[PDB]
This record gives C-alpha cells, sequence and structure tokens, in this order.
RNA sequence: GGUUGCGGCCAUAUCUACCAGAAAGCACCGUUUCCCGUCCGAUCAACUGUAGUUAAGCUGGUAAGAGCCUGACCGAGUAGUGUAGUGGGUGACCAUACGCGAAACUCAGGUGCUGCAAUCU
RNA sequence: GAGAACAGAAAUCUCCAGUAGAACAAAAGGGUAAAAGCCCCCUUGAUUUUGAUUUUCAGUGUGAAUACAAACCAUGAAAGU
C-alpha cells in the first residue's frame, strides 16, 4: 500500500518535472525494418524508454482514446507508433501528450536508404548520457512544421537536465538537417537524422584549452518524409508552457542580494 | 548547512548570453624577451624576439638550446615581473590582460623544477589498527614507500607494510611512550627514542632489537638525528644524535654501541637537534638559544645564536630532505657499492647546497614568540631575516625539498609560506579551524600536507597558493603526518589509535 | 553408458517425520527422541489451514522432522531394514525413484525405552539420485536432469536388490 | 594542426542548457539530394563545424571545482572539474499542468476568521505524571489508548438509569473514539467535495 | 501434457535469465542508475569464479553491447611465479592486484581527451564491484579480489565488514589475520596440520607441493615475489598460439555436424 | 547566542526569547573547531542554560553533546 | 569453427523423444582445519584439481511433432467509413469523384543472428 | 500426479510437472517471479534542522506554520534505494 502511494506520488504533477518517458507501440502492420529502427531509437532514448510487443489496431488520425489510455496507464508522455501501409511505408508516428491528452502528433515515414545501428560496426557511446544537438536549416527556427519537429526531438532525446556537466560524458551529437532550402507552395523537404560520435585531438593552434573536434558516424541514419501534422490549440499551448514561478525569488525594485548574502536596498 | 547566495535574474540572463572564446590571434607580432635566472640573475641571449603565441614547452626547448643542453633538457618554469607564472602561452599569460604592451620587452625569469610529478592524495587507502594507545610519531622508509614506522604510547613501535596496509612487525623493547622514531638514511636501522630516556635500535627486516638500549640520558628523548651519508666514509655506518629534556645532545656510535660525545651547553630542555651537511650540529632549546656545534672539534660549541624572546620549538635546514634521504631517490634504487652510494649522496646534497656561486646551508628557527628567524650561520652570526605575522606560537617549520620555500605551521589555525632565501612573506594557507600541529612536503615541492587538532588533514597546492583537497576521516586529534619519498602515500596518526594511509 | 561409474544410485537423504497433531509435552518428547536418534536438532512444522475435526488451529505446531545425509542415513536405514526384516512392498516405491515406510514403535531399533518419554513412531523416507543431481539446487544456471539419467522405480528396485539382497513383495 | 575557428555568414545561436546549436544558413539541395555521392560528407562536415562551435562555447563556460574527497555525498570530487550550464533557452511544453492550489477548507477559513495561529508541532511525546515516563500521545503504544488496558475503571453514576450500564467502559470509549475518527473522515470528504 | 494454449501463452524470460547467469534487477541499478546527474560514465569490475579459474574484467556498458577495457585471468599466475592454488583467496588477491596494475599501466596513471582541456591532472580510476549471482559472505574470495584491486590502485568503493577477521560483535577488523589470508596462512596451516595428523590426506591433497618440492614455509615468500613481479611488469603477453585460426576452424568443422539439404530431407522422408 | 530554541516554561516564553534556567539555546561554536564526519565545519549547536541570569547577571550554559 | 566471461535483440531462442561431442574450457566430482551458514558442508563458505567421468550439465543435429517467426506486384487499394456538385427518387435506399483504410485465406520460406576480451588439437 | 503407521475427500514429510491459474494494490486494451509474494537481519530516527527563497497569521513578524531545496539520517560489499 505504501509502495502504491509512492507510485501515485511519482505519477502526480510537480513543479520541476521528471524525465519524459517514451512508449514504443507496434501497430497492426509491422515489419522487421520497423523493429530494427525502433530498437535503435529506443537505445538512443534509454533508460527512459518502454516498448510493447503485441500488435495493436491503432489509427492516430481517426481516434485518440487508446493512445490516451496507454499514456495514462504507463505514465509515458511520449509515444512512437510503428505501422506500415502502401500509402505509408515504414510510418512512425511521434505523439506528445499533455496531461494524458493528445498535445500534438507528427507522422513521418522513413525512406529506404536507411542504415541501422548494427551496419556501421563501430564503438558507440555509454548508456544513458545526454547528447548534443545540431539543427541545420532556417525552417527549424521559422517554419511551424520544422519548429514542431525541433521541439519534439529536443523533448524526446533531451533526457535529464542539469546545471553541472561532466566533460567526459560529451560523446555523441544528434544532427537534424533539412534536405535543401525551400520556398512557399512546394513539397516539404525531408529531414535527415544522423548520429555522430566525437573525437578530440590536440590542435597546436588553439592551445591546450581548445582541441580540434572530429566526428565518426554511429547510426542510425534516417530520412524522414513529413507525412501528417496535428497541431495543438493555442490555449493548450499556453497551459503547457505555463511556468510555476513559485520556486524563484520574486523581483523587487531597489532590493538586491550582494555576494556576502546581505539584503540591500537602494534609495534615490 | 549554510549556502552561498543564488544568482539573480540578471546574472542568469548574462549567463545565457553567448560566451566569448579566448583565441590566439594569428597576426600577433613578435615580442622582445630577456631570459634571467631566479637564483643567479644571469641574462642569457639578451633581448631576443619570440612569437607572441609561444608555448611553455617550446620556450623551454629554446632555453635548453641557448644554454647548450638540447640533448639533455631539464623542465623549467617561467615568471614575470608582481610575479606572474607563465601557464599556457605568453599571450594568454601576459599580453591577453594587457599589462605589458608587445613593443615593451619582458624579463622572463626561469626556475628549474623537478622532472617527476607527484599526484595529490585524495582518499584514505586504509585505516589500520594494532596500536593500543595514542600514536605519537611516524616516518617512512627512505628507500621505499612500502615500509612505515610508527611509535605510540603503548610503549611500542610498529613497522607497517603499506602494500597490503597490514602490520608487519611489533617492536616491544621500551618501558614507556615511544616519543620519536627515525629511519637510517641508508635505510638499514630504526632508532626509537622513548619517554624512559632510552634509545633502542631495530633491524626492520627481522623486526628485532640490536643488542641493548643506549643509556645516559636523565630525561626523555625529544629528537633524533642521523649523520649524513655523504659525510659518512664508506664501509662505516652513520652515528646517531639524540636530544632530551635534560638539555644535552648525546652522540652514539652504533657500530660499537657507545657514546662518544655529550654536548652540554644548554640550560633548559632541548627542543630539537639537526645534523647538517658541513659537519655541524644545530641544537634548539627552551633557553631561547640555538647552539652551533662542530663535530670535527671534539664536540665543542662554536656559536650561540640569541635572537628569540621565548622557547625555540623547531628548526629546519635547507638540505634536510637530502640529508634524510641519503643516497636514495624518488625511484628508490639501491646502489651497488657503498662508494657509489656515498658519491651519489654527495651529489644529491651538493645540488641543493652549492649553487649561485658558493655553497650555503640556511637554517630557520620557529619559536614561542610567534616568529621565525632565518640564519646563515656559516657566514654570519646575526640573523639574516625575521619573519613575523603569526598570532600564536609557531609549532612547526619546514624547508622545501629544493630549499626555495619555508612553510610555518602555527597554533593560530594557519600556515604561512615564505621565501627560502631571504625570508619574505608570500602567502597564508587558511582552512584549518584548530591549531596546526605539523606539516610535510612532497618530493617535487608542489604539494603540502598538514595535520591539525581539528581531526583533519589538508593538501595544499603551492603554485596556486590555495587549498587542494581536505581529507577527513580521523575520529580524534591527529599528531603526526608524513609523505613518502616517491610521493605515492601519505601516512597520518593521532588519538584515534589508527594509522591512516592515504593515496591518489 | 550404464557401465559408467557415475550412473550408480546413492542415498540423497533420509527424512524422518513424526506428525502428532497436538502440540505440547508429547511433541517435546518426540523432539527428544528424534534428536537422540539422529544426533541433530529436529525441526517443527507449522499449520497450513484450520480444521475443527483435527483440533488444529492456524499457525501451530503439528509435526517434527529430521533430515540425515550420508553414512548416518545408511546406518538408520539399515537399522530400520533389520527391524522390518528386509521386506518392502511394490507399492512403497514411488514413481520418481524414492521410497518410504512407517515404523510404529521406535523401541525395536535398539534405543532404550524410558518411563517419561513414551512410545513414538516415525515415517522413514529415502530419496535416491544419480551423481549430478545438484544442478537443480545450485544458484547459478539451475538446469533440468537428463531424460536417460533420471532415477526410475525399476532402477531403485534393482539397486535395492543388488545392495541389500532383499526381495520386493508384489502384494 | 587543422584550425578550430569556424567561419559562418550567419552566426550560430546556442542553447547551452540543452547542449544545442542552431545554424540557419543557406542549404543547397544539389549537395544534399539522394542523387549525390557527396551528401554524407557534406552533412558530416556541416555537423562537424556546428559541433566545433558548440564545444568552443562549452569550454568557454565557467567551471565549478571542489575540495571534498571521494566517498561522501555530492558526486563531485576534488580532482573533477564540472561545467556550469546556463538555464535552457528553448521553451518546450510540459507533460502535465501545474499543480493548482488546494482551496481553503472550512477549518482554515474558521481559523482565519477567529485568529487561530497554527500549532508548533514540537513533537509527539508527552509526560505521564502518574508514572515517570515520556510516552507517545497517539499511535502505536499511544497514551490515548491506556484506558483500554487500565486494570480498574469506576463506573460513572450518569450511566445509571440507562441500558448502557452493563457495557464495558473501555468498549464505550473505543466506540466513542472510532465515532470521532469516522466523523473526521466524513468532514474531510465534505471538504473534498467542496 | 502441455496444451497449445500453454505454448501460445508462454512468455519466455531473457536468454541470459533462461540460462540463469545474469541478474537483471541488479544490472539495471548497476548500469542505468546514477547518484548524480552529471553524465559521468561508470565502469564495472566483474569478478567471477569457475571451478578452476578466477576471472576479473573491467567493462563499460555501451548501447551496442558492453565492452571490455582490461581483463585478467588466473592462468597468468604461473608467469608471475604461482604454480599451485589458482582458485584460492590468495590467488583472487593476486588477480585483483594484477588487473589493477595492468589497468593503471594501460591508462598511464602510474609511470587528447576532452577532460585534459579542463583539468590539470588525471582522476583516479573509479570502478564498481560486480559480483553477479554470488553470495555476499564474510570472508569470500570475491572480496579478496576486491582487496587486491584496491591495493593495486583502482578506487573501488567498499566497506570492510566482509574481509576475513571482521568480528561480528565489535565492528572492527583483524588485520593480522587479513594479511595471513592474503599470503595463504590458512592453506599453510591446514597443510601443516594435515602432515601432523593424517599422512594419507597430506599425501593426496597438496600432492603438487611435494611433486614440485615446495615447503609450507615458502608460501608467503612466493606470494610476495608474485606481487612484486606483478607490480614490476603488469603488461599482458598473449599466449603463443601454436596453430592458426583457419586450421582451428577447419579441424573444428571436421568434427562439427554438417547440415543436410532440404531435398535430401525430402529424400530421407520419402 | 544564535537563537532561543525551547523555554521549558511555555512556547510563549520561547517566542519572547526568555532566558531562564533550563532554556535550550543555539550557540556559535566556531572557535571550538568542530568538524563533522563529512568534513563540514560545525558553527552552530545547542546548549542548556544551567543558572538563573536574573539572580547572577550572566548566562551559564552547558553544551549538549 | 568449438568453448569461457560480460551483453544487445528477448521463442527463428520455447516444450517433448532420440544420437554426436578430437582437444581446451565449462560442469559433475574429493576433503571439512580455517572465513562462513543451515535440522542436515544438499544449497551456501573455504581447500586441493589431487581419485575419476564426458553418464548428466552445456552445444549441435534429427521430427509430413506442438509452438513461433518473416516476405508478398495475395486479398487490395477490397470490405468497411466521411464529404459532395440539386444525382434521380412525395418513399425504406443506390452507382458516382476525393480522402482514410484492415484482417481471415493463398504462395514462397526458417527454427538464432550477433558486439567486446581471452583460449583452443 | 506418485508415495510415506495412526491420517479416509482436507492434519505432517519427499520427488516431478507447474506463466503465476497463489497473494499485493488497482480495475490494462501488456502492474509484480532470483518480486512489488513468503521468511530473516538492521534501523524506532521520521513531527530532524538550516535557508537572504514561495504562501499565510501583526501589536510578540529574525516567530510559527506552509512550499521547495540542501545538510543529514537508514540500509547495503557496492551500484544505489
Amino acid at each position: 500500500n505504501a509502495r502504491a502511494k509512492r507510485a501515485l506520488v511519482k505519477r502526480e504533477a510537480k513543479l520541476v518535472e521528471n524525465v519524459k518517458q517514451a512508449l514504443f507501440i507496434p501497430g497492426q502492420s509491422c515489419n522487421k525494418n520497423l523493429h530494427d529502427i525502433m530498437v535503435d531509437l529506443s537505445a538512443l532514448k534509454k533508460p527512459d524508454m518502454k516498448r510493447f510487443n503485441r500488435k495493436n489496431d491503432i489509427h492516430p488520425f481517426e481516434d485518440m482514446s487508446p493512445l490516451e489510455f496507454f499514456s495514462e496507464k504507463n505514465d509515458c508522455s511520449l509515444m512512437v507508433l510503428m505501422t506500415s501501409s502502401k500509402k505509408r511505408k515504414n510510418n512512425m508516428t511521434f505523439i506528445r501528450t499533455f496531461g494524458y491528452k493528445i498535445y500534438d502528433m507528427i507522422e513521418l515515414m522513413v525512406a529506404d536508404n536507411f542504415k541501422l545501428l548494427s551496419d556501421f560496426k563501430k564503438l558507440t557511446f555509454t548508456v544513458g548520457l545526454k547528447p548534443m544537438f545540431t539543427f541545420q536549416g532556417a525552417a527549424f527556427d521559422t517554419h511551424p512544421v520544422y519548429k514542431q519537429i525541433k521541439s519534439l526531438f529536443l523533448d524526446f532525446f533531451r533526457g535529464e537536465s542539469t546545471d553541472l556537466q561532466d566533460v567526459a560524458g560529451l560523446q555523441h551529437v544528434i544532427s537534424m538537417t533539412i534536405q535543401g532550402d525551400f520556398q512557399d507552395g512546394e513539397p516539404l523537404p525531408n529531414v535527415l537524422f544522423r548520429v555522430y560520435k566525437l573525437k578530440s585531438y590536440k590542435s597546436d593552434q588553439g592551445g591546450k584549452r581548445l582541441p580540434r573536434i572530429e566526428l565518426v558516424e554511429i547510426g542510425p541514419r534516417l530520412d524522414f518524409k513529413i507525412g501528417r501534422i496535428h497541431t495543438p490549440s493555442p490555449d493548450m499551448v499556453t497551459e503547457a508552457h505555463k511556468k510555476p514561478k513559485q520556486l524563484e525569488m520574486k523581483t523587487k525594485k531597489n532590493v538586491e542580494l550582494d555576494i556576502m548574502g546581505d539584503k540591500l536596498g537602494r534609495i534615490h | 548547512s549554510t549556502l552561498i547566495p543564488p544568482p539573480s535574474k540578471k546574472q542568469k540572463k548574462e549567463a545565457q548570453l553567448p560566451r566569448e572564446v579566448a583565441i590566439i590571434p594569428k597576426d600577433l607580432p613578435n615580442v622582445s624577451i630577456k631570459f634571467q635566472a631566479l637564483d643567479t640573475g644571469d641574462n642569457v641571449g639578451g633581448a631576443l624576439r619570440v612569437p607572441g603565441a609561444i608555448s611553455e614547452k617550446q620556450l623551454e626547448e629554446l632555453l635548453n638550446q641557448l644554454n647548450g643542453t638540447s640533448d639533455d633538457p631539464v623542465p623549467y618554469t617561467f615568471s614575470c615581473t608582481k610575479t606572474i607564472d607563465i601557464t599556457d602561452n605568453l599571450y594568454s599569460s601576459l599580453i591577453k590582460p594587457g599589462y605589458n604592451s608587445t613593443e615593451d620587452q619582458i624579463t622572463l625569469l626561469y626556475t628549474p623544477r623537478a622532472v617527476f610529478k607527484v599526484k595529490p592524495v585524495t582518499r584514505s587507502s586504509s585505516a589500520i589498527a594494532g596500536h593500543g594507545s595514542t600514536i605519537l610519531c611516524s616516518a617512512f622508509a627512505p628507500h621505499t614507500s612500502s615500509r612505515m614506522v610508527t611509535g605510540a604510547g603503548d610503549n611500542t613501535a610498529r613497522i607497517w607494510d603499506c602494500d597490503t596496509q597490514t602490520p608487519m612487525h611489533t617492536l616491544k623493547g621500551h618501558y614507556n611512550w615511544v616519543l620519536c622514531v627515525s629511519w637510517s638514511p641508508d635505510g638499514e636501522v630504526i632508532a626509537t627514542g622513548s619517554m624512559d630516556n632510552t634509545i633502542r635500535l631495530w633491524d626492520p627486516k627481522s623486526g628485532q632489537c640490536l643488542g641493548d638500549a643506549l643509556r645516559g640520558h636523565s630525561k626523555w628523548i625529544t629528537s633524533l638525528s642521523w649523520e649524513p651519508i655523504h659525510l659518512v666514509k664508506p664501509g662505516s655506518k652513520p652515528r646517531l644524535a639524540s636530544s632530551s629534556k635534560d638539555g644535552t645532545i648525546k652522540i652514539w656510535d652504533t657500530v660499537s654501541r657507545v657514546c662518544q660525545y655529550t654536548m652540554s651547553g644548554h640550560t633548559n630542555s632541548v627542543s630539537c637537534v639537526k645534523w647538517g651537511g658541513q659537519g655541524l650540529l644545530y641544537s634548539g632549546s627552551h633557553d631561547r638559544t640555538v647552539r652551533v656545534w662542530d663535530i670535527n672539534s671534539q664536540g665543542r660549541c662554536i656559536n650561540i645564536l640569541k635572537s628569540h624572546a621565548h622557547w625555540v620549538n623547531h628548526l629546519s635546514l635547507s638540505t634536510d630532505y637530502a640529508l634524510r634521504i641519503g643516497a636514495f631517490d624518488h625511484t628508490g634504487k639501491k646502489p651497488s657499492t657503498p662508494e657509489e652510494a656515498q658519491k651519489k649522496a654527495l651529489e644529491n646534497y651538493e645540488k641543493i647546497c652549492k649553487k649561485n656561486g658558493n655553497s650555503e646551508e640556511m637554517m630557520v628557527t620557529a619559536s614561542d614568540d610567534y616568529t621565525m628567524f632565518l640564519w646563515n650561520p656559516l657566514k654570519s652570526t646575526k640573523p639574516i631575516a625575521r619573519m613575523t605575522g603569526h598570532q600564536k606560537l609557531v609549532n612547526h617549520v619546514a624547508f622545501s625539498p629544493d630549499g626555495r620555500y619555508i612553510v610555518s605551521a602555527s597554533f593560530d589555525n594557519s600556515i604561512k609560506l615564505w621565501d627560502g632565501r631571504d625570508g619574505k612573506f608570500i602567502s597564508t594557507f587558511r582552512g584549518h579551524v584548530a591549531s596546526v600541529y605539523q606539516v610535510a612536503w612532497s618530493s617535487d615541492c608542489r604539494l603540502l600536507v598538514s595535520c591539525s587538532k581539528d581531526t583533519t588533514l589538508k593538501v595544499w597546492d603551492v603554485r596556486t597558493r590555495k587549498l587542494s583537497v581536505d581529507l577527513p576521516g580521523h575520529k580524534d586529534e591527529v599528531y603526526t603526518v608524513d609523505w613518502s619519498v616517491d610521493g605515492k602515500r601519505v601516512c597520518s596518526g593521532g588519538k584515534d589509535k589508527m594509522v591512516r594511509l592515504w593515496t591518489h | 553408458k550404464a557401465q559408467n561409474p557415475m550412473r550408480d544410485l546413492k542415498i540423497e537423504k533420509l527424512v524422518l517425520n513424526i506428525s502428532v497433531g497436538e502440540s505440547g509435552d508429547r511433541l517435546t518428547r518426540a523432539s527428544k527422541v528424534l534428536e537422540q536418534l539422529s544426533g541433530q536438532t529436529p525441526v517443527q512444522s507449522k499449520a497450513r489451514y484450520t480444521v475443527r475435526t483435527f483440533g488444529i488451529r492456524r499457525n501451530e505446531k503439528i509435526a517434527v522432522h529430521v533430515t540425515v545425509r550420508g553414512p548416518k542415513a545408511e546406518e538408520i536405514l539399515e537399522r530400520g531394514l533389520k527391524v522390518k526384516e528386509y521386506q518392502l512392498r511394490d507399492r512403497n516405491f514411488s514413481a520418481t525413484g524414492n521410497f518410504g515406510f512407517g515404523i510404529d514403535e521406535h523401541i525395536d531399533l535398539g534405543i532404550k525405552y524410558d518411563p517419561s518419554i513414551g512410545i513414538f513412531g516415525m515415517d522413514f523416507y529415502v530419496v535416491m539420485n544419480r551423481p549430478g543431481a545438484r544442478v537443480t539446487r545450485r544458484k547459478r544456471c539451475k538446469g533440468t536432469v537428463g531424460n536417460s539419467h533420471k532415477t526410475t522405480k525399476e532402477d531403485t528396485v534393482s539397486w535395492f536388490k543388488q545392495k541389500y539382497d532383499a526381495d520386493v513383495l508384489d502384494k | 594542426n587543422l584550425p578550430v575557428t569556424v567561419e559562418k555568414p550567419i552566426p550560430v545561436v546556442y542553447d547551452l542548457g540543452n547542449l544545442a546549436a542552431f545554424d540557419s544558413n543557406v542549404l543547397d539541395k544539389n549537395d544534399l539530394d539522394s542523387s549525390n555521392a557527396r551528401r554524407e560528407e557534406k552533412i558530416k562536415s556541416l555537423t562537424r563545424d556546428n559541433v566545433q562551435l558548440l564545444i568552443n562555447q562549452l569550454l568557454s563556460l565557467p567551471m565549478k571545482t571542489t575540495t571534498e574527497s571521494v566517498g561522501g555525498t555530492g558526486g563531485q570530487s576534488s580532482v573533477m572539474t564540472l561545467l556550469q550550464l546556463p538555464d535552457p533557452t528553448t521553451d518546450l511544453p510540459r507533460e502535465k499542468p501545474l499543480p493548482k492550489a488546494k482551496a481553503m477548507t472550512k477549518w482554515e477559513k474558521f481559523a482565519a476568521k477567529k485568529g487561530i495561529k497554527p500549532k508548533e508541532r514540537a513533537g509527539k511525546m508527552i509526560y505521564d505524571e502518574a508514572s515517570g515516563e515520556w510516552v507517545p500521545k497517539w499511535g502505536y503504544k499511544g497514551a490515548n489508548k491506556k484506558l483500554d488496558d487500565q486494570w480498574l475503571v469506576e463506573v460513572d453514576d450518569k450511566v445509571k438509569g440507562t441500558d448502557n450500564e452493563l457495557i464495558d467502559p473501555r468498549t464505550l470509549n473505543r466506540a466513542e473514539r472510532k465515532r470521532l475518527v469516522k466523523k473526521n473522515e466524513k468532514q474531510q470528504r465534505r471538504n473534498m467535495k467542496n | 501434457a502441455k496444451s497449445s494454449a500453454y505454448s501460445s501463452r508462454f512468455q519466455t524470460p531473457f536468454r541470459r535469465r533462461r540460462e540463469g547467469k545474469t541478474d537483471y534487477y541488479q544490472r539495471k541499478r548497476l548500469v542505468t542508475q546514477h547518484k548524480a546527474k552529471y553524465n559521468t560514465p561508470k565502469y564495472r569490475l566483474v569478478v567471477r569464479f569457475t571451478n578452476k579459474d578466477i576471472i576479473c574484467q573491467i567493462i563499460s556498458s555501451t548501447i551496442t553491447g558492453d565492452v571490455v577495457l582490461a581483463a585478467a585471468y588466473s592462468h597468468e599466475l604461473p608467469r608471475y611465479g604461482i604454480t599451485h592454488g589458482l582458485t584460492n583467496w590468495a590467488a583472487a588477491y593476486a588477480t585483483g592486484l594484477l588487473i589493477a596494475r595492468r589497468t593503471l599501466q594501460k591508462l598511464g596513471l602510474d609511470e587528447y581527451e576532452l577532460t585534459e582541456a579542463v583539468e590539470d591532472g588525471p582522476r583516479p580510476f573509479k570502478v564498481f564491484l560486480d559480483i553477479g549471482l554470488q553470495r555476499t559472505t564474510t570472508g569470500a574470495r570475491v572480496f579478496g579480489a576486491l582487496k587486491g584491486a584496491s591495493d593495486g590502485g583502482l578506487y573501488v568503493p567498499h566497506s570492510e565488514n566482509r574481509f576475513p577477521g571482521w568480528d561480528f560483535e565489535t565492528e572492527e577488523i583483524d588485520p593480522e589475520l587479513l594479511r595471513s589470508y592474503i599470503f595463504g596462512g590458512h592453506v599453510s596451516q591446514y597443510m601443516e596440520e594435515l602432515a601432523d595428523d593424517d599422512e594419507e590426506r597430506f599425501s593426496e591433497l597438496f600432492k603438487g607441493y611435494l611433486a614440485d618440492d615446495i615447503d609450507a614455509d615458502s608460501l608467503e615468500d612466493i606470494y610476495t615475489s608474485a606481487h612484486e613481479a606483478i607490480r614490476a611488469d603488469p603488461a599482458f603477453k598473449p599466449t603463443e598460439k601454436k596453430f592458426t585460426k583457419e586450421q582451428y576452424a577447419a579441424e573444428s568443422k571436421k568434427y562439427r555436424q554438417t547440415k543436410l539439404s532440404k531435398e535430401e530431407r525430402a529424400a530421407r522422408v520419402a | 547566542i544564535l537563537a532561543v530554541k525551547k523555554n521549558p516554561q511555555s512556547p510563549m516564553y520561547t517566542q519572547l526569547g526568555v532566558l531562564t534556567k533550563g532554556t535550550i539555546i543555539e550557540v556559535n561554536v566556531s572557535e571550538l573547531g568542530m568538524v563533522t564526519a563529512g568534513g563540514k565545519v560545525v558553527w552552530g549547536k545547542y546548549a542548556q542554560v544551567t543558572n538563573e541570569p536574573d539572580r547572577d547577571g550572566c548566562v551559564n550554559a552547558v553544551l549538549l553533546v
């Protein structure tokens, strides 16, 4: 009973949130290619990851209730549905939920020119360290769709936040790049998802404090074509982006805290 | 727990502002420098122009070339005159703050340093039991870091194996507290001076007592000293000097197990006796005086130094590390012959004594008048310098192994760092909250360890003059601390009856 | 295969069980007779349900048992066989190569009767196994026994006939 | 000795809290299309440039150093030097709404009206004067349940004239205690419904 | 008689749980759990005992499978001078010392990473002890290997209540008995008692000691020389492989059974 | 004196800061040089007042260790 | 290519009956002074690898076995479901263009791939 | 399912099979099996105490509650919880 209450308190809301957990759900149609790509993505997400095994007849753009059911049961705010069809081959649906209700959904398809984690056969990063991110393309900062993609992937692979970082834990970078620039009224370019491992060398030009960085590809290399979009409502956006303000000291005019910790007031 | 203040909203915003990268410009013009030695002040090469992005190792290679030792380089350090050390490159060290323009010449002072590097001790390797009373004294073997000797108040000494952190031998000859222990500078015999006015010698390999005790002191032994190896002629063993509360210094021949001289000038308790490298003995007593005796002249008092207004508590010689180490090194190699041992010990002693023209052996005396006096007794009988600044008695004083710094541990919970040549004040190490009992150097003179009444050890970095690592773990007051010759282990002991071994 | 010396049947254990029903001084006497019969301290039994007819409540003491392994088990087994004059039924042997029998009075085994102790019986049970039987009991890589290697009822009957040369009564 | 200084027409913006770098420069699809043989090298080179700039910023961050030894609470030892990451700049949706405040209960409003300050809660031990012991005032072995184990109770004269004369006073006290507890639970349920 | 419903509903464990040798409840806390959130990588000192070998490995978990950093086995003890008793407490201590010294030499701690750009001197190497499905008992050879690694120089966090000589009443250690156990004092005492009491048991057990003419008083000396040799030259020499890989493969496939084709299977059916 | 922790007469006298016999106070112990097992410096502990300052004009306390 | 330690995917890996396993490793196996734990040295703990064995353990192979898995240009862009041009029709209801879109059934198949280290007649 | 004297359909002991078909909270459309079930060891501190930080009560606001955090505390070989 006490363990049950502890689980309930873990499930309940808080001012400073936990790491978002991700649930990988196979659909009614599944393939080995989907299984291998899901395994790679779950290895990138882990250990904030859970995976289903049985098939579920789920259609995100027709109904949301089974997805909300799984989210509320598993305490998972991120969902990845793997499905297949003639119109949507290797279709991965990324779902973000807010308060066990659907916040937003993006639907991507993986192109055939993809390589798994086992293809490269190179040394990879240690389990459970937060990655670096790179986002190539002005549409990530301007366009609504690529803004949604950037926010989703930052939220998905960000992991636990910290104010202190051990430098030895900086190994791998996730790169999301736009396949060429575009203009209005055209097909939307695909997003390329690459994973690199860092190597450092003495530069002899930036001193001993600045090294030369080089990259070695780990995988998976994925090419996402943007199939379908489901944006959140503005009121839902404001509700999801409300900050607590209970934890920070309130700003007071002409009142400061000096280095010694004395509260001081300035007069004029 | 009391915490530092949190950053404000403005400070968080400025932290979020993008950072600037300290980069080296590529068109940075060449700058004129003049090399000069710290100890001798010799200008080598004149004013030569070097690239502004020059590194420490490339500058060191250039200096070795100009001095003509490119085949056999010795790593040095560079300072600028406010004395600022050159860390990474000349541009970042001096030009980047802009204190000196490029067109102006820079006088770079080069100081030789130690080739090997000693890692700071960071953790308690083990807490070893075995003593039944408070631990009073400790020393490492001069040749190896695997053998340690500790004397305690249960009338026993103990030889500890530092490799497994387990006891190896128990020495139970004495009848009272074993006040002092000392290892022979050739690493063959352990001398223990006790509260029962006796000195006992031990074979450490077998853990045995050599014959009977040396007798003749009417009061408890306060300090022990060994005759230097480089003065000892080959085929013979060093003599042992002992001091006691009765005010005498007795010299013992261990080969024949007799007493040769009993110097008797002092009127109160002799605090300490140190056997120097020019055939002299320096004795400090509670009669506010330091006596210089000559062993070559049948044990007569040559000099009386009178400048202290209270008890002298400790003294330290510049060559004390070399004299204690003998012919051994930070590699701990055992010489093939006593001849080669004597020659190597002589060279090791000379590398610190004879420099900057003539050989000198500075002495420093720490007293109960809250001060220290720096002397050069070979050349002058008046004090070279007076070091003041401590608020309580200076309990412990130590010269750095290369003889360039003096560290003074006081009862005002502070340590102070002074120049070892002229005795000017450099810095104050703070962080002990109780009286600092004694202190110890590393072999490469970059790290210092201090034990306190506050049941803690502390490791300090000399170059940055700041606390490196605080080591708790002792349950009670810590009385003795030592650092190994190779710099691999630190031993400590006190009222908790536990010998603590600390490593990196 | 059969001629390999690792297929010989040995004694796994001899378990002596005394089920008295009501806890008390008689149960203590049963513990004493088991302890002095074996040289080891016996272990009591806890109740599993409650029945009014048995007069057994919840979480009580009902029985004791002793497990004996080795030459002592051989000694007690052969004393029991001497009391039973070397005749066992076909039905006593269970299908997994294990067999037991009841002794009604402990006096016939040779232990001296005493006034305060009383009269007690016991259930002998003997477990047989071939070498390699510790696999299902070890902590790491607990694995199942071979199909040919498992002890059988015919095999324990044949080993009994070879060992004690005592006939096995069908009826 | 390849350089570490990367030139870009449009400066890269940084979110050092999330360890992210965003570059919005012109990307040509001729070199990133699937029909090109140099697409992987192009992507790797641009990622290398962006990661190099990000690493330069991270090594330009201020650093925290400590002096405590290993084996204690904290996870930072003296030999380790950590980077101080600023607060993340990018705003991301939360997974759940913020905890709304509990509405003021009937008791809390009554205390606000009548000037009742909340109690100190120094502890749960009380001194039982008839003995020489400090005992808990409630809970396991609490002093509120001593009447049930008291050896002798005098029957109150008010119980005469009623049908409750014959019942155990300890039983009556236990029933009264349970009635009070269940009433407290009912009041909590009512405050919950409001 | 397992029914088809049972065969359909059966939910198999992991492979390593099926062949029970791995504790996943323990491994999840060893790998994915962190004291702080600084993304500091962790390493495991896995210590394992067979019936004739003691194995120590230093492993870091990776997303494609965990990787060995440095390994040491007790069949290398004859190189350092131990020819008998390769699975005892003293052998475990020597193996822990060997793996520590080898690791320190490989990492260069005792005679360009991104950490060298921020810190002046290298950190001590911190590892966490992995014991697997072995009992934690006072005076176990796994804790002997732990003591050996700690003395060799790897920072392995531990308490000392499982070392031999730990008194259960007074929370303190018996360092003399600990040293004796390090140098095989219990083995030598058993040997001397055997020689005094049961001559046949003394002839059977410790037969190699007589065959190589090894006294009971030289165990401490040979363990000391082994530790000195280990500290002197801890680098790993591969065993000189007499044959080649393709020869090994060919002679192995000579005895390994060959598959039969599907048409041949239809032939044997028909 | 750092604070008044517990005046045994009444919590009202505690919040008024009354120093009578038996009052628990918080004292600054910085000059005693105490260190915790974790290396932290103790600078605040508790003491009990052992006299009557209204009668003798001074506060006497014994440290609670 | 066999094997051992540590893993990923967690049945193509599981369950049942058979035979093969040169060497090494693994295991069974011998002892109970010592550290240690039980009713019981069975499990656990310790010592020797000294007496033996590939019988079990473990690996492989065998079966119109059970179970399980993968491709389909196979159903099929089908059933099913939502718009609609005033599409007829006072009527239950039906072709039509745009979207979203299964499974049953059929063919082809199979009963482990692997990462790091060490060792191998 | 086989057996073991009183002891049979239910008292106690042994072997084999046993995806949980038992028992914990909950109402999964996938909760828990070297456990989240059963037994044992250690802890009785759990209403600790510090805070320039959030919220509230004045005539006693450097006080108390309250939120959050940290130092600790418990346990374990340890990772950790």
